[PDB]
């Protein structure tokens, strides 16, 4: 449950601040 | 003596070490210090189970788990779960003793040590208010805040209503003026002044009164950015001087009350709202009982005068010449000076620790730069190559981690790569070589790679005092494109989306368009790129202005050939999504017309969610208050029960698995729902 394939890994087309916990 | 009234001392007091030592140990009323100590202890007691993570310790530190951890030092390791519960219990007891004033010094140390151990345990939980809590505890350890309104005076008639030295207030006042000054001198960055950091914060309903005389963009530019910068820069000067104390008090109170509602930053707002009466006279609690009714003036302790103490040096014109200060007074003065100097210097120490400097300087947590830089992540890809057979595989991004902050820092990335290298052999993999490919856009800029994708991070070189070599520089000479980017984004339909990408020369981007992503195209804005279709092997060159349509369900590669960085954009439509919505709307309209003369289930559940939202809007605030109190009570009860279970296990021993299961199931009962 920790391996992908080339198809799902290469999908590119699918803001946060570090102070809020 | 106008300056003597303005500053509280004279120039002659700073002309010698002896005079300064005498001035810094001047007797002072201890009431304000006691009130601040009580409030700080109470707030820390309330904060320990919520933000520090006492109610998630079993999930975070579950025994026998494969997790990658990010400590400041790899020599620091966590203990088993029961010893974590013991450490948190000790910290809670220390905070309670600090609040009550009972055994002040021992309680201070008991709170101080485990807190900093837990703080240094994980680098991914550092922020500014946790750092402030640690600093405040460290300061309060060396003070004497149990000289008034404390249990320690009831069982000892030598620390009740006694004087305190002056530097006890000077240290705290100097600290609260570094927070506000070094926080508005970091908000003189072009992205805060121009109004790019917090652009959507003005949409809140709490800014509605300002909209009666200002436009939305003007409200965002003036009230949120410039007003905040001016308040941060001038709050300390307003609070210090008694001519303008009331206006400064009102302004900072309004500011912190607003910030408590806008964001979720724990107890930061309440802490800094109780640290502002430490700028008023040290006798304000004593004077505040003169306005309460005399009926309620008899249950409180009698307001006598402070009694002499050995901590502060005494210099009187008639009451003897004065005693030579001992080691205590000189140590206190030296501590004040050195601590203030170091606190001033530390936020600007980033030119020494060059290994922690990414796009943003230093590690986050100790530089007083809040809500200045915002990040957006587009794609993350982790690929390993087997060192024996050469097979290529892809890992799920963020597998053995409990955070997401490793994507921005090179040290955290190195730690994650080492953890993966150690953990992968357990899954039938030889020694791996791991590569990373992360696209980040900071403050509404072009998306670009932050790390080199051709470098094996396992064997890379990283040092704390050396600048990292595999970190891609931020393309600063593309910010003036943001107005055109915003215009292009605004000039769109309700179905299309746009992605802006800037690529370095010599690298290429490989993408796989999904089947549902029909009608996708690439348009070039600057530079020159070549697009290759993997299926039909052929290259096509592009120039500034033209666009090309790409197929669905196929691999395509984009190559950058210009000597300078080039930027393009993606325009794509979800054909399946639009078709689904249009048929759903048509069917709903037809059914409504017929009645009045799984897609349906999705529409009905969305309508049910909207109805629930509108009913929660219509209902008053008392149900929300009841629910909030119920949730808080549940979290407190859960933490208490798990702590008791672990303490019993530590003291006696593991009784049995069945009984353990029964008590664990009991501990999550959700009292009232
Ligand atoms: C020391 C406790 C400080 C508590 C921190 C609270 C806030 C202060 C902010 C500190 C910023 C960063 C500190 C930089 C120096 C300390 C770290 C250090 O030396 O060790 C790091 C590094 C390895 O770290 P890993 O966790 O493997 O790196 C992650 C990727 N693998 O260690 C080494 O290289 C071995 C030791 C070499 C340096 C040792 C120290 C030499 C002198 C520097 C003084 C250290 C600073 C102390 C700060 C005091 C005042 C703030
Ligand atoms: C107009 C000329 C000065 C311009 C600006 C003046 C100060 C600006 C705003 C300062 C806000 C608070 C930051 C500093 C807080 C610590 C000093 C402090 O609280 O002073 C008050 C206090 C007396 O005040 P009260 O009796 O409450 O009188 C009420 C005032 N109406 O005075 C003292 O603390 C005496 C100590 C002298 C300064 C020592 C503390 C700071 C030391 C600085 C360390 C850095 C080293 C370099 C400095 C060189 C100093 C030799
Ligand atoms: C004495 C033995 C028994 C003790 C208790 C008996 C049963 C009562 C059990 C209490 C369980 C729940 C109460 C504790 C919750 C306290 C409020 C709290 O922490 O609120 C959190 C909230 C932040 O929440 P977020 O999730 O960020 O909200 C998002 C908003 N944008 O923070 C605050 O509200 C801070 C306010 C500080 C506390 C308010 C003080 C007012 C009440 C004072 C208490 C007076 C008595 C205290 C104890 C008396 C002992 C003699
Ligand atoms: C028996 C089972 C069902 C446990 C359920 C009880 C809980 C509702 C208890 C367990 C821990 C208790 C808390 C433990 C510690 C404190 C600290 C205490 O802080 C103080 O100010 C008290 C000290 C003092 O003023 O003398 C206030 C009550 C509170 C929140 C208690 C409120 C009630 C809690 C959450
Ligand atoms: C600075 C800002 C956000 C960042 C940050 O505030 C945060 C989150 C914070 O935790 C903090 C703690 C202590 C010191 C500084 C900071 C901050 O940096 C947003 C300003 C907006 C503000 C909430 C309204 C300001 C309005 C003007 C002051 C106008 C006066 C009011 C009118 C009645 C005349
Ligand atoms: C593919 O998507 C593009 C982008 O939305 C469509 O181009 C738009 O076409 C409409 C005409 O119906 C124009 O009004 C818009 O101005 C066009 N957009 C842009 C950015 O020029 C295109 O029609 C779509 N093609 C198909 C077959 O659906
Ligand atoms: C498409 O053009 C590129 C030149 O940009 C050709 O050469 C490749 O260039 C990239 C980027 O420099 C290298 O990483 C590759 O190794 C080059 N060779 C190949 C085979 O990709 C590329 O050959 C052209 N494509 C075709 C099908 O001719
Ligand atoms: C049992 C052990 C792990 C507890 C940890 C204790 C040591 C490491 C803690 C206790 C007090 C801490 C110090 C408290 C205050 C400051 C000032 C700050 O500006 C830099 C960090 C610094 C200097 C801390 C460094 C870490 C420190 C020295
Ligand atoms: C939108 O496109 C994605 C692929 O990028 C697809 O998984 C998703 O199902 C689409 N939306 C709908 C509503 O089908």
């Amino acid at each position: 449950a920790n391996f992908l394939s080339k198809q799902q890994a290469s999908q590119v087309l699918v803001s946060a601040l570090e102070e809020e916990v | 003596s106008r300056i003597g009234k303005l500053l509280g001392f004279e120039w002659t007091d700073l002309s010698s070490w002896r005079r300064l030592v005498t001035l810094l140990n001047r007797p002072t009323d201890p009431a304000s210090l006691a009130v601040f100590r009580f409030l700080f202890g109470f707030l820390m007691v309330l904060d320990i189970p919520q933000e520090r993570g006492l109610s998630s310790l079993d999930r975070k530190y579950l025994d026998g788990l494969d997790v990658c951890r990010f400590p400041l030092l790899d020599a620091l390791r966590p203990l088993p779960l029961d010893w974590m519960y013991l450490v948190y219990t000790i910290m809670f007891l220390g905070a309670l003793g600090m609040m009550l004033g009972l055994c002040y010094r021992i309680s201070c140390v008991l709170f101080l040590l485990p807190y900093w151990y837990v703080f240094l345990l994980d680098k991914t939980s550092w922020n500014n208010h946790s750092y402030l809590y640690g600093l405040l505890a460290f300061q309060l350890t060396f003070m004497d805040a149990n000289h008034y309104w404390s249990v320690d005076g009831l069982l000892n008639a030598h620390r009740r209503n006694a004087h305190v030295p002056l530097w006890n207030y000077a240290v705290l006042r100097g600290q609260i003026f570094i927070v506000y000054f070094i926080a508005g001198v970091k908000k003189l960055d072009a992205d805060w002044v121009e109004g790019y950091s917090m652009e959507y914060l003005s949409r809140h309903w709490l800014f509605s009164p300002f909209k009666l005389l200002l436009s939305e963009e003007l409200t965002s530019l003036l009230v949120v950015h410039w007003g905040g910068l001016l308040l941060d820069l001038s709050a300390g000067f307003l609070l210090f001087f008694d001519v303008s104390r009331s206006i400064g008090l009102f302004f900072v109170s309004y500011f912190h009350c607003m910030n408590s509602q806008l964001f979720s930053i724990g107890m930061f707002s309440y802490v800094m709202l109780a640290s502002s009466p430490l700028f008023c006279s040290p006798e304000w609690p004593r004077k505040l009982v003169s306005y309460c009714p005399r009926r309620l003036q008899q249950l409180l302790p009698l307001k006598a005068a402070p009694q002499p103490s050995v901590s502060c040096v005494y210099k009187r014109s008639r009451g003897k010449s004065g005693q030579k200060p001992g080691l205590r007074h000189q140590l206190g003065a030296a501590f004040t000076l050195l601590y203030l100097l170091e606190q001033l210097f530390l936020p600007y120490s980033h030119f020494l620790t060059q290994g922690y400097n990414n796009w943003t300087n230093g590690l986050y947590g100790y530089s007083w730069d809040m809500m200045v830089h915002s990040r957006s992540h587009q794609h993350v890809k982790i690929t390993y190559r087997d060192g024996r057979t050469g097979e290529l595989g892809y890992l799920n991004p963020g597998v053995f981690t409990q955070s997401r902050r490793w994507k921005d820092h090179a040290d955290m990335l190195k730690q994650y790569a080492t953890c993966l290298s150690r953990l992968l052999p357990k899954y039938n993999v030889t020694e791996p070589q791991i590569y990373f490919d992360i696209w980040v856009s900071i403050n509404d800029r072009f998306q670009q790679r932050i790390f080199d994708p051709r470098v094996d991070i396992v064997q890379a070189a990283w040092s704390p005092f050396q600048r990292t070599s595999w970190v891609q520089p931020l393309l600063m000479d593309l910010s003036p494109w943001r107005a055109k980017l915003q215009e292009i984004k605004s000039s769109l339909d309700n179905h299309t989306e746009v992605v802006f990408i800037a690529d370095f020369p010599g690298l290429h981007l490989e993408n796989f368009v999904s089947e549902d992503l029909g009608n996708t195209s690439i348009q070039l804005l600057q530079g020159e790129v070549t697009v290759e279709l993997v299926a039909e092997q052929k290259n096509q060159t592009l120039r500034e202005g033209e666009k090309m349509q790409l197929p669905a369900g196929e691999y395509h590669k984009v190559y950058t050939t210009s000597p300078s960085p080039s930027c393009y954009m993606y325009v794509y439509v979800n054909t399946t999504e639009l078709a689904l919505e249009q048929d759903l709307a048509y069917l709903q309209e037809l059914k409504e017309k017929v009645e009045n003369g799984p897609l349906v289930q999705t529409f009905l559940r969305r309508q049910q969610r909207l109805q629930e939202i509108e009913r929660r809007r219509n209902t008053p605030f008392h149900e929300r208050f009841f629910r909030f109190l119920l949730r808080k009570l549940y979290v407190f009860r859960r933490s208490f029960l798990m702590t008791c279970i672990s303490l019993r296990n530590l003291i006696l021993g593991r009784p049995s698995l069945e009984q353990l299961a029964q008590e664990v199931t009991y501990a999550n009962l959700r009292p009232f729902e």
